[PDB]
């Protein structure tokens, strides 16, 4: 999920948006 | 926005910036 996308390494607005579902 | 590492409260803050602000901000007609 979002923690495994942004907490471990760099994420960006255009892809982190996708996890608001 | 800033592309960086984000976790916990910092991640909740980012979700507000990308999606949560757009929840109460205006959306014009298509």
């Amino acid at each position: 999920g979002i923690v495994e996308q942004c907490c471990t390494s760099i994420c960006s607005l255009y892809q982190l948006e996708n996890y608001c579902n | 926005f800033v592309n960086q590492h984000l976790c916990g409260s910092h991640l909740v803050e980012a979700l507000y910036l990308v999606c949560g602000e757009r929840g109460h901000f205006y959306t014009p007609k298509t």
